[PDB]
């Protein structure tokens, strides 16, 4: 690890080249000795705020909501200093983390930030007051390189098949519980009974996993299939039947 | 105790569920059920039947088909619970299926 | 009417999209209300059109049985007509919570209150016995009957009721709340830009100072 | 600091904020349908919630009782209130599906003193009265409860 | 002014704001009720709400008879509007606990030729037709109700 | 240009619209009765649509004989099922009137390898399949087509 700190009383402007750093370093260490960076950027939101007090510096008239005008090149400055490049084994990944004002996606902050970047994570509210840590909502979520980055020679062979399946017994078994809260637990059936069975558990093992304990990626598909065996066979509709005669039973 | 089944309807019918063991006089020595004859005229089975849905001991009331169509308005007229009204085909009257209230409440049912 | 007329703020941004949220999710969770009551009503629909047509044979075999105890009888009818003082068979009412709605049910009470013994007539007594026994089932199926009609024009009146109230929230209330967001953003974006303006001109104005001072 | 001194805090801590969560989601369900369905142990979430609501969080700082709450009686408090919620949430679980089945109609007619109990915690009043007689008297409190449920099951 | 000139005015003035702010209460429901719940003394503000907008408040300024509206017209069509209110709302009060509740439906159909000529009060040309044959005609109107009522109840 | 090179192409795709606009018009019934209550005409109208959903506007390029489809082929598969459906909108209306009628459950099970045909269409590779060879199977499924069709009256 390469850490870098800029504290909130630190100088403003040592808070704008803190990133420039983080990634000078990166692209040292990624590109000219040939192996992977993961670079975390926290707080980008305040990073924003810092470069909204140079842009008044420089007497510039503010723009949205206060920010500067070229906000959206300068996020795009620090992003897009990543990826693979051709002829070299290295590489470098970011995970910017932002914190939203008022909880609203819509602020120009994480709005600038999404509209250049590859979907996201989203740690949500309710699952923190619930207690469950990570509090990350998998239904808002999004991965669009995910395609890629998971299957045969890279992970395993069920990844893709596992994550849609999990995803859609998740969105279902809120839903069904959705409906509990009306209907009553007398008036569900036994499919709806599985979805709740799935939803408890689900969060209890899957997503709850605390800070020391470290899930491989066949750890995590295995307790996937854990879960998704919950179900009889011909409710899991979104994996193949070759997949579920291989990674199914046992 | 709770509530008692009215029935309007021909001899035989009346006669039939007597014998099955419902219906009874009321402490005022009125009977909740009606013998239609042929001389029996419109206002006295529409008597009948409102002061039925006026008493709050009967309920469900059990009528022929024919006559329901002989005081229509009535069956219509009054929209609640109490008065749960079936209909069914008289001894000779051929079976019920059409000119059901409930089946036009819903006109989703072929 | 068109707007709730709440000032712009970004405080009315965050009551608003609160407000959106909360008609949402209950348009969301009243349209499950009315799917389980519409599906029940239709379950209910099944039975009750099978029950009628079950109940057209029951009525028909009870109503050949009594021609069977008249035929041996004579004119029974005139003796148990007039010979009436209690009923054998009284309903009692229950309430059944098939959903957030309460249906009122009838249950079948055998009372005990034994029916009257008639030998009187060519002592027809076996057919009157199965003549009891084929119309005290036709009874029960009726009692089961009415509790089809009695709960079942209960669950149109709740759909009707729900389905109204969801058209509502779709149709009056969210649009009403989608209207007063956008204008209070535009609102907003409008207050942005008089901000704007007059900071343009301050720079300038202070551009005007620096120069006159060189 | 927690698990040196007192070992039970953190383990309430986490139920207390799990209760109050899923009273806020049961709200936005209530307020709609008017508990018409609930899952029994959803009915005794929103009665402990309130319970919590009334008698532990609120108080009224300008009397001799709730001027200022030691922490141990918060946690002592606490530890009660949370025992009751296992014990009313076990007893009507474990009897679910059977034929004495408990409800918390069952529960609150069985022990309303208990209720009664738990809501006057907050009267104790430290300083004039003693340390050691608080701790003694929660604990009879917790007896009492596990006493009641144990008659009821 | 009113009172050294009209007097009736007033109480008039007040009625009828009475009347139309009731029918907006009502509108803000009714909308998603659907006109399911109102009492019959709802639906009379409801209605007579609706004589007074489409009679009362509206006017063609290029017309003969609506370029100009002397104040005696205006104070005059109204005491016969809420005349007839005050009489339908009395009639309703009067028979909804008796053995037959006179409804909108049966005022409605029983006196329409009434609620026609008070619509008709606007059409009254006063350059043409004086002060003397308006009072006189809104003075008809008024018997004439009077007498449908008394008919009706 | 169609005119010139085409001619039919134009009405097609107007009533190829008209076909898949109904089908969702015809949604709302579908949902509150489930094809029931609806017409033999309607049902026509949504199975072919599903049928121009399915086996035309959905196209499959990691095919290789569906990487291109030449205009002369996509007019080909539109006439033939828009062809079908007139006749088929024919022969119910043309035998509705009493005694005798035609219904789609009596025309799709009459006919069944006509609509499979249909929907065959789209795997005519014109890359071994010439534009003669594939105009003539198109004609010759017109052709069969309508014989089916006539056998019903």
């Amino acid at each position: 690890v390469c850490l870098f700190l800029n504290l909130a009383n630190d100088p403003t402007i040592e808070r704008i080249i803190t990133p420039r750093l983080a990634l000078t370093t990166a692209e040292f260490l990624a590109y000219q000795c040939e192996k992977h960076v993961l670079v975390i950027l926290t707080d980008m939101s305040s990073y924003a705020e810092a470069l909204r007090e140079v842009s008044a510096a420089r007497e510039e008239v503010p723009g949205r909501r206060g920010f500067p005008g070229y906000m959206y090149t300068d996020l795009a400055t620090i992003y897009e200093r990543a990826g693979r490049v051709e002829g070299r084994n290295g590489s470098i990944t970011q995970i910017p983390i932002l914190t939203m004002p008022n909880d609203d996606i819509t602020h120009p902050i994480p709005d600038l930030t999404g509209y250049i970047t590859e979907g996201q994570i989203y740690v949500d509210r309710q699952l923190h007051n619930r207690q469950i840590y990570p509090p990350i909502n998998v239904l808002p979520s999004l991965s669009r390189l995910m395609k890629s980055a998971i299957g045969e020679g890279m992970t395993r062979k069920d990844h893709a098949d596992v994550s849609n399946q999990l995803y859609a017994c998740y969105a279902i078994g809120k839903d069904v519980q959705a409906m509990k809260a009306v209907v009553g637990e007398e008036a569900l059936t036994s499919d709806d009974l599985l979805y709740l069975e799935f939803l408890q558990k689900f969060e209890k093992n899957f997503i709850t996993q605390g800070p020391y304990e470290n899930r491989t990626v066949y750890e995590t598909l295995d307790i996937g299939w854990q879960l998704l065996r919950i179900f009889p066979k011909e409710m899991l509709k979104r994996i193949p039947q070759s997949t579920l005669s291989e990674f199914y039973p046992r | 105790r709770g509530k008692l089944i009215a029935v309007i309807g021909d001899e035989d019918t009346v006669t039939g569920f007597l014998l099955g063991g419902i219906g009874e006089l009321n402490k005022n020595r009125h009977p909740n059920f009606l013998v239609v004859e042929k001389d029996t005229t419109i206002n006295e089975i529409e008597d009948t039947f409102r002061q039925f849905l006026n008493r709050d001991d009967i309920g469900i009331i059990l009528i022929n088909q024919y006559i329901a169509e002989m005081v229509r308005h009535a069956l219509d007229a009054h929209q609640r619970s109490i008065p749960a009204v079936l209909e069914i085909p008289s001894k000779e009257h051929p079976y019920d299926a059409a000119k059901d209230s409930i089946l036009r409440r819903a006109k989703g049912m072929f | 009417k068109d707007r709730i007329e709440i000032f712009p703020s970004r405080m009315a941004q965050t009551i608003m999209k609160a407000r959106l949220k909360g008609a949402q999710t209950g348009r969301n969770l009243l349209k499950k209300k009315s799917d389980a009551l519409t599906l029940r009503f239709r379950q209910i629909l099944k039975k009750i059109i099978e029950t009628k047509m079950l109940m057209g044979e029951v009525m028909r075999e009870a109503a050949f049985s009594l021609a069977e105890a008249k035929f041996t009888a004579g004119d029974f009818s005139t003796t148990v007509i007039q010979n009436v003082n209690k009923a054998q068979v009284k309903i009692r009412a229950k309430k059944d919570n098939v959903a957030g709605v309460t249906l009122p049910v009838f249950e079948h009470y055998h009372e005990g209150t034994d029916s009257y013994e008639l030998t009187g007539l060519a002592r027809g007594g076996e057919q009157l016995a199965k003549l009891k026994r084929n119309y005290a089932k036709a009874v029960e199926l009726l009692v089961e009957l009415a509790s089809l009609q009695t709960s079942f024009v209960t669950l149109d009146e709740a759909i009707k009721i729900t389905n109204r109230r969801v058209n509502a929230i779709e149709h009056v209330i969210i649009p009403r709340i989608e209207r007063t967001l956008a204008y209070i953003i535009t609102e907003l974006d409008e207050r942005e830009r008089e901000e704007f303006y007059r900071l343009k001109k301050i720079q300038e104005k202070k551009k005007i100072i620096k120069e006159k001072s060189e | 600091y927690y698990d040196k001194h007192f070992t039970e805090f953190v383990p309430l801590r986490t139920k207390a904020k799990e209760i109050l969560q899923e009273e806020e989601d049961l709200a936005e369900i209530v307020q709609l349908v008017g508990k018409a369905s609930l899952a029994e142990t959803d009915k005794i979430t929103l009665e402990v919630a309130k319970l919590i609501k009334d008698d532990f969080l609120q108080q009224n700082g300008y009397t001799p009782y709730d001027r200022f709450c030691p922490f141990y009686k918060t946690v002592g408090m606490l530890s009660n209130m949370i025992s009751f919620y296992d014990m009313a949430r076990r007893a009507v679980e474990t009897t679910a599906q059977s034929d004495n089945k408990i409800t918390w109609s069952i529960i609150r007619e069985h022990m309303g003193e208990i209720l009664y109990k738990l809501s006057s915690m907050k009267f104790k009043d430290p300083v004039k009265d003693g340390e050691a007689k608080i701790k003694a008297d929660y604990a009879q409190l917790l007896e009492d409860m596990q006493n009641a449920f144990r008659s009821l099951e």
